[PDB]
């Protein structure tokens, strides 16, 4: 997952 | 070149972006030391609750060689990607600068 920002 | 960095870990990117001299929008594209062809975009921005923060976005790869952060819009290469988000935030937390 790393943890990257969710984008729309 | 100036916005592209090879083998820079997530935390090194954080220290570099949070340094004085950097503003909101300051950013860099990094390639993972382990998985070649694996890129990430790190940006400096302001969080109302947090304060100055560095956000991380995953750049995905197309089978045709291209890239995208959001399927909505794709690019033939990293330059074009930078030229777009540099001009419109278009989904990102803030436009990029320099």
């Amino acid at each position: 997952e790393g943890d990257f920002e969710e984008v729309l | 070149g100036s916005w592209f960095f090879k083998n820079l870990s997530r935390k090194d990117a954080e220290r570099q972006l949070l340094a004085p001299g950097n503003t909101h929008g300051s950013f860099l594209i990094r390639e993972s030391e382990s998985t070649a062809g694996s890129f990430s975009l790190s940006v400096r921005d302001f969080d109302q609750n947090q304060g100055e923060v560095v956000k991380h976005y995953k750049i995905r790869n197309l089978d045709n060689g291209g890239f995208y952060i959001s399927p909505r819009i794709t690019f033939p290469g990293l330059h074009e990607l930078v030229r777009h988000y540099t001009n419109a935030s278009d989904g990102l937390c803030t436009r990029l600068s320099r």
